[PDB]
């Protein structure tokens, strides 16, 4: 299928783990990503 | 980032702490010892815990809470306890005299020069904490250490720091029960300090905890670890927009702007829906509908109101776990449609929902039933002005042959004060009359 | 050249714009990594309308996320597209909206709005010569009404030569969440009618109305809702990167849309919403999609206009038609509806066709009204305030934040003025 | 608490199971004019001059029966043993039953 | 028309300011039109308004205090009241429609369009704080087709302007008619 | 002063003004 | 092109339509998948006279379901065609109707008749020209009777143009089960003469006889009864899709059958009804073709002409006969009872000969008939109207949706005036 209107099918099987993290923050006095690695919800991989 | 700092004063609010921290690291799944297994979430601090618990690279979760009181007997228990390892040494605030169910020993005799100690406290609290949102006051009202070391603290808080939040949780006196006749004179004490200065403060009763504790719990003979394990999960309910994200999150800040119409009244009313037996869970079903009539069922607010003699004000639901919005927006349509539920007609919208995909999960060796579809019902009405109205007619009759004052002018107050409260009530009430003419 | 670039506002916005920039990536066919597969030259030709370019063939969106909430950033970075997104882009502050209107339009805004126009400037001296702006965010969003009232205002001295659209979202008008919604609704608009050019106004209890009268599926997802109004901006937009003997520059739409300038709000209109049998069981043709483009079912913005009459009305056409089944259709939908539109206008059907179909549709389209069925909407909102601000409940804070009562009876006179000017013209 | 336009079919006691009908409703007003003064302090308290509905709120025989054909004197009865029970006229989910009928000859 | 009717009813007589209209004929304006005044109300006004500028009843003041002049607030957005005080309290030239007859004449032009005409002073980026340049109010007020001539002009500089140049707030220049 | 041209009538007034309104059976057809 | 859409009323329509189309489906040779099997041309051609086309090959039928009771359609719709019926022309109620006629034409049907009218014009401009319109139904049937007065009422001012056939059963003259039938009946009728053009008289006794009769079967199912009464009209329309020399237009036929404007009620007649062991002891000829066809017995609507005498008469013959034999067998039943006629109007036969057989037999012929027959009818319905609204009987439940008795005197002396008028004009 493609991924037109109707067709996203969100992936709704059992989803017990839904940890987040800080991928962004301030530090210091400005403000960036604070370290790039980190996981997603319930500890996901990030691209590549 | 987006943390709190909570308090816990006096005795009777030392316990309810320890087993609300006791709940959050369930959830974590915090070792007793302070550390995770050999899986890798420790570092500068900051996870999960980064808003609740201080796991620097020392590796110990650290708790965001000052536990302070006023007898050594109990606060030196838990420092013997089973995580006394995690909890910071005088962060656990102990006393070695009692202020005697006085409000003013505990806010004149001792509070002086402790609060000074509990002031480096925070402060160094303060430096070591980014976003610091609010504060989570943990007390009671008839405290024989919690009522009058409370007020100055939070006095001086305020003074110092009157750009944050701050959230009081208190029991509220127990409406027909008194284990003390001078419990009702420091709580109209406590109520008149605090009307000028709090900003959401939220009140309980036992009774009706135990009340709902046999009733559908079916436990006849519960505990405190039960009692402290329904207002555990309350706060923990509240926590879980921090702790976790939903389908939308809200902040205390968004409950302040919104919970409250008007200055001074800012005393809502918690409940809970899916409260219900494990086998009574087991046979049956859960869905937005029932747990809407259950939380919207007048015996199931935890404060001794009837809102069929009252009217709504502010409505705010807390929907953790799996939901969906579609059954939840026709679930509040039916309601705004339903003739029993007496909004005041100032407010066509009284309504915050909070949706979480977490659904609650049990504690081991726990009362608690199995959680998917859960709400929490916050709610202020103008039926609540009957519990104050019952403390003035109980507070004016022994102030008429001024019982027991011969202690307090004995160490060293006057009617002055107590004069003043009196007329601060009186106008709350019929400003709650006022308010309550639509 | 002429080109468009985005701003990402309010945390509605947030989730619009990532599913519209996914869609458009997609219908593109760029991989999430962002190494453009060469299938379409066309695409390959009119990706310069709303992209530039990166090393390797990586097309850089030219849309701006602005924010407060690092969640829904954090979120939205780790959504399927966030790497095709700019750190750079990403510009948010230290402070919780309290979704309040006055804070981010006076306390919160003053600080950021600086870098925000740094930011943009930085993108308008990157581009060469912009058509103007869109801009997706919320009338009942908290800090999108606080953010983009703030920064329409300035935009319309720094380029008041270019189209600034606007894409806001109606609340549910039987349903608000929030109380001071309303509140924050009339603040922003008495300011968007001044500023704005366009606007569309779209509604979430029609699109539940129709993810249950065609979508059959019970129960959607949010992003669903943000899927399909993806899908309708994505249809005007058509018009400029796809060939064809259509115009379709939005000012050559405004002109042929605008009568008079307090006319900024518009309801959209799509095309083929099939059921699972349905597709199937149906026969595509023009007439059938000329009557299903004309429902009082396929309307998603408000309401009918059957309460009242039609203004002005344009419906672009995507896939391999030909002049004359519009034209039919058209006289068939002329001499059919004749006289509910307005005898004013005669002969204000505004038609344009789109040669290149989407990628899993042929025969589609897309329509554009503006009838007579706003004074429901402003009539709605007129009530409550003349409701809550009879005794100002809930203000107290924004009396804190330094506003005054005042503020409010010019805007409410400006839409008192509009309720009449809507009336007046028509009635 | 006004009813909405249009799509007026996805909410009804159709799926509220509802007996007793909610509340009257409309989609209509005239145009208000008005500054929409305040009136209030800091509490609702209404300006002394202004008014309100004076402390009118402030917080079995009766049936659904048509009269249909039973004995007039009976029927004249049951009229009065509907009513003058203001404990189910008033108010509190809206306490008002229905009535039909016909006289006789 | 009673604006419009009760205006012309007037500019069918012809006298000089202070001689407005003799109280007799006057009355022979209430048999050429009878008047919702009641009869007692009548007898009065014939000498409630001859008291100033002679005998003659005075219009000036009559015509336009009846629906012209509203020197108040009200509860109902008299289509704007906006807040504002800075040219009525001087106000060294006060008020006489006599002298000041241009109100009987841009009251048709603002009944028409008063809105767009509240619209057109805050057009000029007035900061919604107070007054404007005079001679920016001179350019709004023709723009619009509100033609006023320079005796006019002199007036309500008299009117609305006591000491120096001023800048003549937009309400307080709007409440006068609306 | 230029008069304006009296509007010749070659029909129009009397058919193709007449004629546009009169093929119209419109107030009427999608609903009430 | 002129062409058909049919109407379900009622749920005895439930059974007819379901039927009535699957005749047409085996007629026309569709699979109950739906795909046409091209095996005869000439109904490959004139299958869109009540057919849309569907993708595939398939052939949408223009018919609209309309009841409150689920059960019913659910078991339509699982039937051998319920798929080649639309979801979409599935309209119902959320009610059950307790058969009562004020709430299916006051109450129930106040909802429901904005959303049929909109399938219907939906299905009327997917079509370009009717002939008129069909209906299904029957006036002793509760929620039909609600429904289909409305509509009727409805249909006409919309299109006051088209015909507007309606075909209503009878009930069972012994005993009505359903005892507030007759109060349904009075109501129906009263709007039905004054709305209806061609009304057909249908009864179930006369069929329980015919079973007794000709097919001797002992227990059949009530499915036959609705697949013999599917052929009558069948016959009556295969008029307009076959070709032969016969003038198919049901105006051309009411025209030649409708003499004065209350002229409605009409009574069918079939051909070939054969017994268990006379298939080969009958010679198929023209002549006991033309007896049989003319047979008291072979009578089938409501009861025996024979009381009566003849108005009009109209018999369509399907098969490969000629202009002969229908010319002396109509000179031989002329001469055979020319007194039993009208001395009104001589030559009051009307023939039409359809050249292309059925499928399954070869002779075959259909029979419509206006005789003076029908005052049994509505004098026997006469008397139980006095007696049951001499003292008002189960009357307070009307009362209850709010009928009153005035209604009642006004509708009777309505069917009272037709007594003294179809007495009148014979008698
Ligand atoms: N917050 C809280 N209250 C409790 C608990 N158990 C009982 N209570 C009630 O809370 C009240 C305790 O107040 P106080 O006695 O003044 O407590 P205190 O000020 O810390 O000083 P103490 O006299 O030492 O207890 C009692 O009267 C009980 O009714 C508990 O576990 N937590
Ligand atoms: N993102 C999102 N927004 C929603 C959804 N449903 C309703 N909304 C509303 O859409 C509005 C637009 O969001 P924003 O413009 O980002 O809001 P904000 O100014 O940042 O502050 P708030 O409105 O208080 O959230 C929000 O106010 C929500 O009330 C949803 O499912 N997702
Ligand atoms: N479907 C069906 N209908 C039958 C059958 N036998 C008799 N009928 C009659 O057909 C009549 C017409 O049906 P409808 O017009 O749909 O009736 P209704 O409006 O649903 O209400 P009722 O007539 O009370 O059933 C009914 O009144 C039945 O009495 C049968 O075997 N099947």
């Amino acid at each position: 299928l493609p991924f037109l209107p109707g067709n996203s099918f969100n992936r709704n099987i059992g989803k017990e783990r839904f940890h987040k993290s800080q991928h962004w923050g301030f530090c210091n006095n400005v403000r960036m990503l604070v370290s790039e690695n980190k996981p997603g919800v319930g500890g996901d991989l990030l691209y590549g | 980032m987006r943390e709190c700092i909570s308090i816990h004063v006096g005795q009777a609010g030392v316990q309810i702490g320890n087993a609300c921290w006791e709940l959050y690291c369930l959830e974590h799944g915090i070792q007793p010892d302070g550390q995770m297994p050999s899986d890798k979430t420790i570092g500068g601090g900051d996870d999960s815990f980064n808003t609740f618990f201080s796991e620097t690279g020392a590796g110990k979760h650290v708790p965001r809470a000052v536990f302070v009181d006023l007898e050594p007997t109990v606060v030196d228990e838990v420092r013997t306890g089973t995580y006394r390892q995690l909890f910071h040494p005088e962060q656990l605030i102990t006393g070695k005299e009692d202020a005697a169910n006085n409000y003013a020993r505990g806010h004149y005799t001792i509070g002086k020069e402790i609060v000074d100690l509990v002031l480096d406290r925070i402060r160094k609290l303060a430096d070591l904490c980014t976003g610091l949102q609010g504060f989570l006051i943990f007390h009671s009202f008839g405290g024989g250490t919690g009522s009058g070391f409370a007020s100055l603290l939070m006095e001086r808080l305020s003074v110092d720091y009157g750009k944050k939040s701050k959230l009081e949780f208190a029991i509220y006196p127990a409406p027909q029960v008194s284990t003390a006749v001078v419990e009702p004179y420091n709580s109209i004490l406590t109520t008149h300090t605090t009307l000028e200065h709090s900003d959401c403060a939220f009140m309980v009763d036992n009774e009706a905890i135990y009340d709902i504790c046999r009733r559908n719990l079916d436990i006849e003979r519960p505990t405190y670890t039960n009692l402290n394990r329904l207002i555990g999960q309350i706060v923990s309910s509240i926590t879980a927009s921090l702790r976790f994200d939903g389908a939308l999150n809200v902040d205390l800040t968004e409950f302040q702007t919104n919970l409250v119409p008007y200055p001074r009244i800012h005393f809502p009313l918690a409940t809970y829906a899916p409260v219900i037996s494990a086998e009574k869970a087991y046979h049956e079903q859960l869905s937005v509908a029932e747990i809407t009539n259950a939380c919207f069922e007048p015996a199931n607010q935890m404060v001794k109101c009837d809102p069929r003699h009252g009217k709504y004000m502010a409505c705010c639901m807390l929907y953790r776990g799996d939901v969906v919005p579609k059954d939840v927006n026709a679930a509040i349509a039916t309601i705004k449609t339903k003739r029993t539920i007496q909004f005041v007609d100032w407010c066509p919208t009284g309504f915050k929902v909070g949706i979480n995909y977490q659904p609650p999960t049990v504690v081991p060796g726990g009362d608690l039933a199995k959680v998917q579809r859960a709400v929490c019902m916050l709610s202020n009405t103008t039926a609540i002005a009957e519990a104050w109205a019952r403390l003035d007619h109980k507070f004016d009759l022994m102030y008429a042959k001024r019982a027991f004052v011969h202690w307090y002018v004995g160490e060293g107050m006057e009617e002055g004060e107590f004069s003043e409260a009196r007329e601060d009530l009186a106008a709350l009430e019929k400003d709650y009359e006022e308010v309550g003419v639509d | 050249m002429r080109e468009i670039v985005h701003l990402q506002a309010g945390q509605c916005g947030n989730q619009i714009g990532a599913k519209f920039w996914e869609v458009i990536s997609d219908e593109h066919g760029i991989d999430p990594t962002g190494t453009y597969h060469g299938d379409s030259d066309l695409q390959l030709e009119r990706i310069n309308v709303y992209y530039n370019e990166a090393t390797g063939g990586k097309y850089v969106p030219r849309a701006v996320l602005v924010d407060l909430e690092p969640g829904t950033m954090d979120s939205v970075r780790s959504g399927p597209f966030g790497q095709i997104f700019r750190p750079d882009n990403f510009v948010f502050g230290q402070s919780g909206a309290g979704n309040n209107w006055a804070k981010g339009h006076y306390t919160e805004g003053a600080e950021l709005v600086d870098s925000v126009l740094d930011v943009v400037r930085k993108e308008a001296e990157s581009c060469d010569c912009l058509q103007g702006f869109q801009l997706t965010h919320s009338l009942g969003g908290g800090t999108g009404s606080g953010m983009g009232t703030l920064l329409i205002s300035k935009i319309r001295e720094e380029y008041p030569d270019r189209i600034m659209n606007t894409f806001s979202v109606v609340p549910s008008p039987k349903v608000s969440d929030t109380v001071v919604e309303p509140y924050n609704a009339t603040l922003s608009v008495h300011q968007l009618v001044e500023n704005t050019d366009e606007t569309y106004c779209i509604d979430n209890e029609a699109l539940y109305d129709i993810c249950f009268r065609t979508l059959k599926l019970t129960t959607p997802t949010y992003g669903d809702l943000n899927h399909l109004v993806s899908a309708t901006m994505s249809g005007v937009t058509t018009c400029l990167r796809f060939p064809g003997q259509l115009n379709a520059d939005l000012r050559k739409l405004a002109v042929n849309m605008v009568p008079f300038p307090r006319l900024h709000f518009f309801m959209p209109g799509f095309a083929p919403l099939t059921s699972r049998g349905s597709q199937q069981y149906r026969a595509l043709t023009v007439p059938e999609l000329t009557q299903q483009m004309f429902d009082a079912k396929n309307m998603m913005a408000a309401c009918d206009p059957r309460h009242g009459r039609y203004l002005t009305v344009a419906a672009v056409f995507r896939g391999r038609m030909s002049m004359k089944e519009v034209d039919e259709q058209m006289l068939n939908v002329q001499n059919k509806n004749s006289s509910y539109f307005v005898e004013w206008i005669p002969n204000n059907v505004k038609t344009a066709v789109c040669d290149i179909p989407p990628r899993g549709l042929k025969m589609s389209a897309t329509f554009i009204g503006n009838s007579t069925a706003i004074q429901e909407l402003f009539k709605r909102i007129s009530e409550q305030f003349t409701a809550m601000f009879r005794r100002k409940a809930f203000l107290h804070w924004y009396t804190g934040e330094g506003m005054d009562e005042m503020e409010f009876t010019e805007a409410e006179s400006n839409m008192n003025d509009l309720v009449s000017e809507y009336q007046q013209y028509q009635d | 608490n006004y009813s909405a336009n249009q799509y007026e079919k996805a909410y009804l006691p159709t799926y509220l199971q509802n007996w007793s009908p909610a509340r009257p409703t409309k989609e209509k007003i005239a145009a208000h004019e008005g500054y929409t003064q305040i009136i209030a302090n800091d509490r609702g308290h209404l300006l002394p001059s202004v008014p309100r509905s004076k402390a009118s709120p402030w917080g079995i025989p009766p049936a659904k029966v048509t009269l249909t054909a039973r004995t007039t004197t009976a029927a004249d009865n049951l009229t009065k043993w509907i009513h003058k029970n203001p404990d189910l006229l008033n108010a509190c989910n809206g306490l008002r039953p229905e009535i039909s009928g016909k006289p006789f000859d | 028309g009673c604006w419009r009717e009760l205006l012309r009813e007037c500019k069918e007589k012809d006298t000089d300011k202070q001689g407005t209209i003799s109280a007799a004929e006057f009355l022979a304006l209430v048999e050429k039109f009878k008047l919702d005044i009641s009869r007692e109300e009548s007898q009065q006004l014939i000498v409630k308004y001859d008291l100033k500028n002679n005998g003659k009843f005075a219009y000036c003041d009559f015509i336009q205090s009846c629906v012209l002049l509203l020197k108040a607030k009200e509860t109902s957005l008299m289509r704007r009241m906006r807040i504002q005080n800075a040219d009525k309290m001087k106000e060294a030239g006060m008020e006489t429609p006599s002298f000041y007859s241009a109100l009987l004449r841009i009251q048709p032009k603002i009944v028409h369009c008063w809105r767009p005409m509240r619209r057109s002073f805050k057009t000029y980026d007035k900061n919604g704080t107070g007054l404007l340049s005079v001679a920016d109010f001179r350019k709004v007020l023709r723009q619009y087709s509100i033609n006023l001539s320079e005796e006019e002009f002199f007036h309500v500089l008299e009117y609305y302007d006591k000491s120096l140049s001023s800048k003549i707030s937009y309400n307080d220049f709007l409440r006068a008619f609306l | 002063e230029p008069p304006q041209h009296p509007r010749y009538t070659s029909l129009f007034r009397a058919t193709i003004k007449n004629d546009m309104k009169k093929f119209k059976t419109a107030m009427k057809t999608m609903g009430p």
